[PDB]
RNA sequence: UAAUAGCGCCGCAAUUCAUGCUGCUUGCAGCCUCUGAAUUUUGUUAAAUGAGGGUUAGUUUGACUGCAGUCUUGCUUUCUGACCCUGGUAGCUGCUCACCCUGAUGCUGCUGUCAAUAGACAGGAUAGGUGCGCUCCCAGCAAUAAGGGCGCGGAUGUACUGCUG
């Protein structure tokens, strides 16, 4: 038996605005988990694997955001911050990148697959989406393990010279 | 009782074409008249509560289009087809919405009602026992009786111990020692759930759609997509769903609810020959098979006997009770009036066909005739009352009619008849006094040289569901499937077992309460398949896709009302019971009907 | 669909340059002259499901790719939707 | 060459009784010559089922009166037979494809002759695999389930069968 220690895991915090593929992704290479892995703890089974894509079809309810909290110690209401607001359509099919802001917080944001966002303000720089070199499209943010380009291997901080 | 036979009907062209331009006309009031109900109407929402249409209002609603300039040119008759038509669409979807809304709530009281052993134990602040030991005390009380445990909670929560008549109902009105599993009950739990879902989803249906033959929509719809641009995607799609949707292409029939409506004669060729009220010029002929003729030779029998006795003689006792006329959709190329087939499809009360089953239904009216009067008893009114007793009178005077002895069966000698999905029927002869089996039929004997369709009726199913799908990804417009095969086997069966009925001299045929079990596998299946594959919707659905195809292609109710039907024209009485969960097709048809028979008193 | 020569003659009348082998001009333009084409014959083959298949779709693109462009440049949007007589 | 397996049917063989067959005890004894249920077996010039697409107001299943005599209609469907075809040019139109890998409820599969090009000619429902069929299996193709890889041009503020026909 353990001499006196408490339950764990390799718990992360958030980013200040990163999307919730992004994080789930963090959060299950913080802890070695596939996406059914992470989706059985919970509890929740396959909904995780929707999640990473953002195939929110179905919205992510109460319940499940409740569910993962108490994986990811992060509680529902933060885990909501990781999503679009109500009524704030997003798209799911290209990965969007800012890449100049990557280099001060290395995240993918939820802000970029909104509609509405065609400019990051805090650089005044058009968002890309796909690799400025290769001309490659983005892999899921659950998959930015490497923080680059997967064909080319070009750094998304360096994509911030080759953007607008 | 009822029967319906059919004859086409020819005419010359100007005939048959000028009966299609009455009906394209009278078809766009019938859709109008929808409209003014389904949109219109303000006291709508107050049918809906009642289940019920108010018995006169489509015909207020009538009344002024009768002189709208493009309804104006029609047969007052026609008008009435449409009323009645418009009457039965709502008359009969009111209807089917009230039953869902009933199904919603009374098992929204149940979903609240059914609680955990657990559960009863934190609810009641006290023992399983004393659980137990309250419904005993219940069914001391008690002894309708599901019924008046039900009303024992909606009434009477005595400090929660309704916490106990729960106890009861979920043990199906019975007291029980063992204590259960959660996760049954979870499942068990779950179900009703889905059952409540889908009948919250369910409660939503479309309002009733008129025939649209104009494509005018469709065209205006059609220009509009194809040289504007959507503000929306919610549009886009609107205009998707306009061009996507198949046009009628046949009018509404006309329905003749008075039998003295249809004129018959003979032509001079000794053909038959009919008119209709209002269109009194178009002479139409009749056409049908040696194997219905006498029919046709009797509605005009019936109406010479009355007309050479001054009306002395009553159409309450007419064999033709009402007729639909229609046109079949015909194949290939010309004008609809040349392509289509006018068909006359004449209701028939069967039992009006002899003299000893005419005295049934002289009876049978005389005696509704009678209590109508004393439930009536201002100026119209005695004007229908003059209509009745003018009835009640002539209804006496008899048509010269066939004679048989009407048939008489034993009444402790009852037919069970099994249904399910491997064995469609099975029949067990039941000596109810004896306990004794006189007979067993399964499926091989029970159709005998016929035991090849069922086989056929398999392989068909099958191979014609597949060639479907692959028509459907070529856009082929081969689409074909094996109903008419399972309308000619559950016919079969159902002579069959009214001719076994027959040589064992039955007093009655037995047939399960079956219900809606298409709904109730689908929850159960349902409520298993989200354990097995939980959040991955599409495995959920893909978990048992043939037996659920298999329910749904259960033929049941047109099995069970193929046996209502010949019965009846036989004689032979329906009766009803509970169909056994165990046991094998002849213990269950033995079992269920003994309970038919223990349910006489 | 077009015959070689149509299509070389729409893509040289709404592309911006010779090269311009696939702007939004071209694309919408080009989706308008087919849709044009199978206008005519889907309303007189009534029966002819499989083309509506193809009716659905073809319109549905030329509605992304039309407000696609009316964000990115709205004078390049008004001069298209005149020059392909839409409303 | 290949198709071993799995699944659904069809009988064939038992083995166990009855809704059956001999008795009177009107409920038992007795067996499987029939007629039927249940399980298990089988693939034997056994037997039985056996979906390439089409064709007749076809015949029989009918009514009435004492099984004989009159009258008779051509409606809507399910089978069994029989016969025919395995298509012709004249427009309109959808989808699919730069090029590759995986290969799907994907397409294709008969006999004979000439070519041994991918196609003609003459036969034909025996028509890839088994007793008979399949979304299964074998062989060939695979752009027209889907996913992934990825070349040059157009666009590149999220649109892009959007190019290579």
């Amino acid at each position: 038996e353990a001499p006196d220690v408490k339950p764990w895991l390799f718990l992360i915090k958030p980013y200040e605005g990163e999307s919730l593929s992004h994080f789930l992704g963090r959060f299950r290479r913080a802890n070695h988990l596939s996406a059914s892995g992470l989706g059985t703890l919970a509890g929740i089974g396959a909904i995780v694997a929707r999640w990473e894509r953002f195939h929110f079809n179905p919205r992510p309810s109460q319940q499940e955001l409740e569910a993962i909290a108490s994986v990811v110690e992060v509680d529902a209401q933060r885990l909501a911050q990781m999503l679009p607001p109500a009524g704030v359509g997003m798209q799911h099919e290209p990965i969007r990148l800012c890449g100049a802001c990557y280099a001060e917080s290395p995240c993918h944001r939820i802000e970029w697959q909104y509609k509405s966002v065609w400019k990051c303000d805090r650089h005044q720089l058009k968002i890309l989406a796909k690799c400025p070199n290769c001309q490659a499209p983005f892999k899921m943010p659950a998959l930015w393990e490497d923080g680059c380009c997967h064909r080319c291997r070009m750094p998304f901080a360096e994509m911030a010279k080759l953007q607008k | 009782s009822q029967i319906t036979i059919q004859a086409r009907l020819i005419s010359f062209e100007s005939n048959r074409q000028q009966l299609w331009k009455l009906m394209a006309d009278l078809n766009t009031p019938l859709i109008n008249e929808l409209l003014c109900q389904l949109g219109q109407h303000p006291d709508f929402e107050k049918w809906q509560q009642k289940g019920k249409l108010p018995s006169t209002v489509v015909s207020q609603l009538c009344q002024p289009l009768k002189t709208d300039p493009r309804f104006a040119g029609q047969p007052s008759r026609l008008y009435m087809s449409a009323i009645h038509i418009v009457d039965y669409i709502y008359k009969s979807w009111l209807a089917i919405q009230k039953r869902l809304q009933q199904q919603l709530d009374g098992k929204t009281r149940w979903l609240e009602m059914l609680n955990s052993d657990a559960e009863l134990v934190e609810l009641s602040g006290d023992t399983l026992e004393a659980i137990r030991v309250k419904a005993a005390e219940i069914l001391a009380i008690a002894m309708s009786l599901s019924k008046t445990l039900f009303d024992a909670y909606q009434e009477t929560e005595d400090i929660k111990s309704r916490s106990a008549i729960s106890y009861l109902l979920k043990n199906g009105c019975k007291l029980t020692d063992k204590e259960e599993d959660s996760e049954k009950f979870a499942k068990r739990r779950r179900q009703v759930e889905i059952q409540i879902q889908r009948l919250t989803e369910k409660l939503i249906s479309r309002m009733p759609k008129g025939r649209d033959l104009t494509n005018a929509k469709w065209l205006e719809t059609l220009l509009t997509a194809t040289t504007t641009v959507a503000e929306d995607n919610a549009q886009a799609k609107r205009w998707q769903d306009i061009l996507l949707t198949r046009s009628s292409s046949l009018p509404f029939p006309l329905v003749f609810e008075t039998n003295e409506d249809m004129v018959w004669s003979k032509n001079q060729k000794g053909r038959l020959c009919v008119h209709f009220n209002g269109l009194s010029d178009l002479i139409f002929e009749v056409y049908c098979g040696n194997r219905q003729l006498h029919w046709f030779q009797r509605f005009l029998e019936d109406q010479q006997t009355k007309r050479k006795s001054k009306n002395q003689h009553s159409s309450g006792l007419f064999t033709l009770r009402n007729g639909h006329l229609v046109w079949l959709e015909g194949e290939g190329k010309g004008e609809p009036w040349n392509l289509h087939h006018l068909t006359l499809y004449c209701c028939v009360d069967n039992r009006l066909w002899t003299e000893e089953g005419t005295e049934i239904v002289r009876q049978e009216k005389a005696d509704e005739i009678t209590k109508f009067i004393t439930n009536m008893k201002s100026d119209t009114q005695q004007a229908l009352i003059q209509r009745k007793q003018s009835t009640l009178t002539r209804i006496n005077n008899s048509f010269e009619r066939p004679s048989q002895p009407l048939y008489q069966g034993q009444s402790h000698i009852l037919v069970g008849v099994s249904l399910g999905l491997e064995k469609p029927a099975t029949v067990a002869v039941v000596d109810a006094i004896a306990n004794k089996v006189l007979a067993y039929r399964s499926i091989k004997q029970l159709l005998g040289d016929n035991y090849e369709l069922l086989n056929r009726q398999r392989r068909q199913q099958q191979y014609l569901s597949h060639e479907r799908h692959k028509a459907q990804k070529n856009f082929s417009p081969n689409q074909f499937g094996a109903s008419e095969l399972g309308q000619h086997i559950d016919r079969l069966l159902a002579k069959a077992i009214v001719a076994l009925a027959r040589t064992y001299k039955a007093g009655s045929i037995v047939l399960p309460k079956l219900g809606d079990m298409r709904e109730v596998v689908q929850s159960e299946i349902q409520a298993i398949a989200e354990q097995k594959f939980p959040g991955y919707i599409e495995g959920q659905q893909k978990y048992a896709k043939q037996y659920r195809v298999n329910v749904h292609r259960w033929s049941y109710g047109r099995l069970i009302q193929s046996i209502q039907s010949k019965a009846a024209q036989t004689g032979i009485v329906i009766e009803e019971g509970k169909q056994p969960i165990r046991g094998s097709p002849h213990d269950k048809a033995k079992e269920l009907a003994l309970s038919a028979y223990n349910l006489r008193l | 669909s077009l015959s070689t020569e149509a299509t070389a003659k729409i893509v040289s009348e709404f592309g911006r340059d010779a090269n311009d082998t696939g702007s939004t001009e071209v694309q919408v333009a080009l989706l308008t002259a087919q849709i044009n084409h199978l206008q005519g014959h889907f309303a007189e083959h009534k029966k002819d499901h499989h083309s509506r298949r193809g009716l659905l779709r073809m319109v549905s693109q030329r509605r992304k790719l039309l407000d696609y462009l009316k964000r990115k440049d709205v004078a390049r949007y008004t001069q298209l939707i005149e020059r392909l007589g839409l409303r």
